[PDB]
RNA sequence: GGUUGCGGCCAUAUCUACCAGAAAGCACCGUUUCCCGUCCGAUCAACUGUAGUUAAGCUGGUAAGAGCCUGACCGAGUAGUGUAGUGGGUGACCAUACGCGAAACUCAGGUGCUGCAAUCU
RNA sequence: GAAAUCUCCAGUAGAACAAAAGGGUAAAAGUCCCCUUGAUUUUGAUUUUCAGUGUGAAUACAAACCAUGAAAGUGUGGCC
RNA sequence: AGGUAAAGCGAAUGAUUAGAGGUACCGGGGUUGAAAUGACCUUGACCUAUUCUCAAACUUUAAAUAUGUAAGAAGUCCUU
């Protein structure tokens, strides 16, 4: 007694769920929507901005589909920001904003447009959208991707929104999911989200653990304090690392360090591997002439 | 070897129930808001059952939800009206226990004319770190059998801590 | 009184499939349609928007129209005795490319690079499809491979 | 219908036909109302 | 070759029980000023990558495993069936002639492939 | 207390979806929470019963004007 | 493209014959010291592996015969 379920039945009769569900990664209720495309313009891709979080890293992506897979155009990386002058601080807001800002100078200098749509070099945290030019192109649309994630007002996904925004890119949204944005009488603050994009939120919590609970601030910024950063070198830090991206944002891949193969060679010493039928039979032969007259 | 596998309590859930409706439940409400401090969640009837005598959706039982260091000195209160002293039961198959009393004027507290007196059950869940594997969206999965919380394993936990007995 | 809907006797031809339920697969969506492409029909018990009506399913059709979501498809139908021409409004989901237009093309290259070919050096090409002929006379050797003489068995109760 | 693609229109009628796969699922359908075999450079010389 | 992000076909990919995992990554993991959300910082949100760990997840191997997938002169040219006779038989139904032809069953072998971009003794 | 409420484990749907029956659906088309009036306007094309007449219902667009969502989108009444 | 003939129930849905085992946590009648929080009986309670027979309004599987499309100048490619 008890249940027995699983039984050979219940077996045969089970539908599997795709893989990526499987796993827990797509949503593919929403994936219909936003992949398929209008019938009468037949062979127009249909871009899409991906952004995801980590553990300690930030990842964006702009991708293309097609039948046999999905196409990259460029991707951008929060760990690749020290060579724009930022080691300390790779999930905040600001490293959404500055990843966001980066990933867009990246396509506008592939498609080839540098000097039309240059973006917003000014920043006093206003809503807008990247109007269109007359007698020219039009913008590089791509739409916002969250996948499973949830969207709530003043979140790190709608900061890269804006760096997307504020870099060149046509990326439509609302007012609504930022930061300092009042819920009851529907305006915009735009000192509160202006602090976030220069590193303000944190700066702040600078002030009030320094003269307060000392352990914090040792515990929280080692880094700052052991490469030598004060409270308001903060506003310096970010202000000079948006300079730097809009003067060569071309992506340059690493050294690496010994061949493709030498790493195949490491990687395969550890790594099991399987047997033939006739030794599968070996062990068989083996288990019933070891209990055969039983030891 | 055991470094991650420490094996603590994760929740403690208060619950009061009655069998009837209106003033008497709004009394049991604040006597659980005096042990833990927070506003605790009314349960209502799934189906209607006559005999007992409540309707369906009438809304009747309460319960509060306890994490935390606050949950552990709760525990030990109750465990003072039980002398330290739990029974052979009282422990599920996944290693989950509890108790109940009578009367909420032991474990601190006092009589007060207005609000009257009420008895509850006491429920912890234990559990080792990795448990948001579970309840994170992104990403769900089963646990290990190795990792997994049985009878015998959180007995010996607890005859350890709070100089306790099994009896039976 | 009798029974006379529009999904009437409709049991197991929108029936959806076994072990196939739920969600479509996204090349379904991702298929480009142009005017002039052959496709054949297949109802999909789980998308109610834009379904065929039972007569049309395993007809085939080419395309007249394209809009959002729709292919426009007429298709020929026997009624009386004479044929009519009729205009159907399919969602994507229902529809996929008929594979037997595929091997015509296939045909139409092959013999194109026969005729170029074969002119610059044999003078004698071949490039209609032959029907298949009866067999010519060869010999059959017997070394290793002796008649085996059979005989029809007694009968028997299994 | 295939008695009347083969020239069979009238009783004891004669033809010739060629030999192929195709050919051969006709006089599958037409078996029963037709007697046929092959002849020799004899048979055809008198027909003619 | 290992791993991450977005995927295609959607069990050769699932399910159950026991062992193994260098490096990097992924994870668990540590805190509640600020946006945020709960009966509960568990979940979601923000913050640090500092105080810790391969225990779980994730990846791989093992098992005359259940299941799923290919094939066979395995069962079987058997069941069924289109066409024909002034064929048989009281009928029920059967055999022959020219053609088309299964499913269970039994045996044998397998147990995820692959696209774009990034990274690593 | 066999049956009240509370917690964990197994759980391919064996539940539920205004009614007859069949099909369909699992990060939903089920259950709960926030905002609203696409049950709106102007007219034609088209499937089903079919004389390829009407009646009823249903499907796919054009020009408008709105709702909702960070968006892609979805919506011209009730999942069919 | 199809769900009929046949096939299938140690494969769902529903129908159905016969024992064997596990008994165990348990609903019960006894016989044994009124005894049994104890045995062995018919036992259910299901469960576990088996076994006999079925289906217009059940089905994994799945023929024959009928049935849709294609086999080119209104064609296939190159250019602007």
């Amino acid at each position: 007694f008890i249940k027995d379920i699983k039984t050979s039945a219940y077996h045969s009769r089970y539908q599997t769920p795709f893989r990526r569900r499987r796993e827990g990664k797509t949503d593919y209720y929403a994936r219909k929507r936003l992949v398929a495309q209008h019938k009468a313009k037949y062979n127009t891709p249909k871009y899409r901005l991906v952004v995801r979080f980590t553990n300690k890293d930030i990842i964006t992506q702009i991708v293309s589909s097609t039948i046999t897979g999905d196409i990259v155009l460029a991707a951008a990386y929060s760990h690749e920001l020290p060579r724009y002058g930022i080691t300390h601080g790779l999930t905040n807001w600001s490293a959404a904003y500055a990843t966001g800002l980066l990933l867009a100078r990246r396509t506008l200098q592939k498609l080839g447009l540098d000097e039309t749509y240059p973006g917003v070099e000014e920043v006093e945290g206003e809503y807008e959208l990247t109007e269109a030019v007359e007698d020219g192109p039009r913008p590089f649309k791509v739409y916002l991707d969250v996948g499973l994630q949830r969207t709530t007002t003043g979140a790190r996904i709608f900061g890269a929104l804006k760096g997307a925004s504020d870099g060149g890119l046509y990326v439509p949204h609302s007012e609504n999911r930022f930061p300092g944005w009042d819920f009851e009488a529907e305006e915009l603050d735009a000192d509160l989200l202006r602090t976030y994009i220069f590193g303000g939120h944190v700066s702040q919590y600078m002030e009030e653990l320094a003269d307060d609970d000392e352990e914090r601030y040792r515990e929280l910024f080692k880094g700052y304090l052991a490469d030598d950063i004060d409270a308001d070198a903060v506003e310096d830090i970010y202000a000079d690392a948006h300079a730097a991206i809009r003067e060569d944002p071309a992506f340059k891949p690493t050294e690496k360090k010994f061949t493709k193969e030498q790493y195949a060679a490491e990687s395969k010493k550890y790594r099991q591997v399987k047997l033939t039928r006739e030794e599968r039979k070996a062990r068989v032969a083996a288990k019933i002439s070891a209990l055969a007259p039983q030891e | 070897q055991n470094p991650m596998r420490e094996l603590k309590i994760e929740k403690l859930v208060l619950n009061i129930s009655v069998g009837e409706s209106g003033d008497r439940l709004t009394r049991a409400s604040k006597v659980l808001e005096q042990l833990s401090g927070q506003t605790p969640v009314q349960s209502k009837a799934r189906y209607t059952v006559r005999t007992f005598g409540i309707r369906r959706n009438e809304k009747i039982a309460v319960h509060v939800t306890v994490r935390g260091p606050k949950a552990e000195e709760i525990l030990e209160r109750g465990l003072k009206v039980k002398e330290y002293q739990l029974r052979n039961r009282n422990f599920s198959a996944t290693g989950n226990f509890g108790f109940g009393i009578q009367e909420h004027i032991d474990l601190g507290i006092k009589y007060d004319p207005g609000i009257g007196i009420y008895g509850m059950d006491f429920y912890i869940v234990m559990g080792r770190p990795g448990a948001r594997v579970t309840r994170r969206k992104r990403c769900q999965s089963k646990i290990g059998n190795s990792h997994k919380t049985s009878k015998e394993d959180t007995i010996a936990w607890f005859k350890q801590r709070y100089d306790a007995e099994v009896l039976d | 009184g009798k029974s006379h809907g529009y999904r009437s006797r409709t049991r197991y031809m929108f029936q959806r499939d076994f072990r196939k339920h739920g969600a479509i697969a996204l090349s379904t969506y991702m298929k480009v349609y142009k005017v002039g492409d052959i496709v054949d029909i297949k109802a999909n018990g789980s998308i109610h928007k834009g379904m065929p009506h039972k007569f049309y399913q395993g007809k085939t059709g080419v395309v007249y129209n394209v809009t959002k979501s729709s292919v426009g498809i007429i298709i020929n139908k026997m009624v009386g005795n004479r044929y009519l021409e009729k205009r159907l409004n399919l969602r994507v989901e229902h529809i996929k490319h008929s594979k037997c237009r595929q091997e015509f093309l296939e045909r139409v290259k092959s013999n194109a690079a026969k005729k170029a070919e074969a002119k610059a050096q044999g003078v004698a090409v071949q490039l209609k499809r032959q029907p298949a002929q009866p067999k010519e006379s060869r010999v059959v050797s017997t070394e290793g491979n002796v008649p085996q003489t059979l005989a029809p068995v007694p009968y028997e109760t299994f | 219908k295939v008695l009347q693609l083969l020239r069979l229109n009238q009783i004891n009628s004669g033809t010739f036909v060629k030999v192929t796969k195709a050919t051969s699922e006709l006089l599958k359908l037409i078996e029963p109302y037709v007697a046929y075999g092959y002849p020799s450079y004899s048979t055809v010389r008198q027909l003619v």
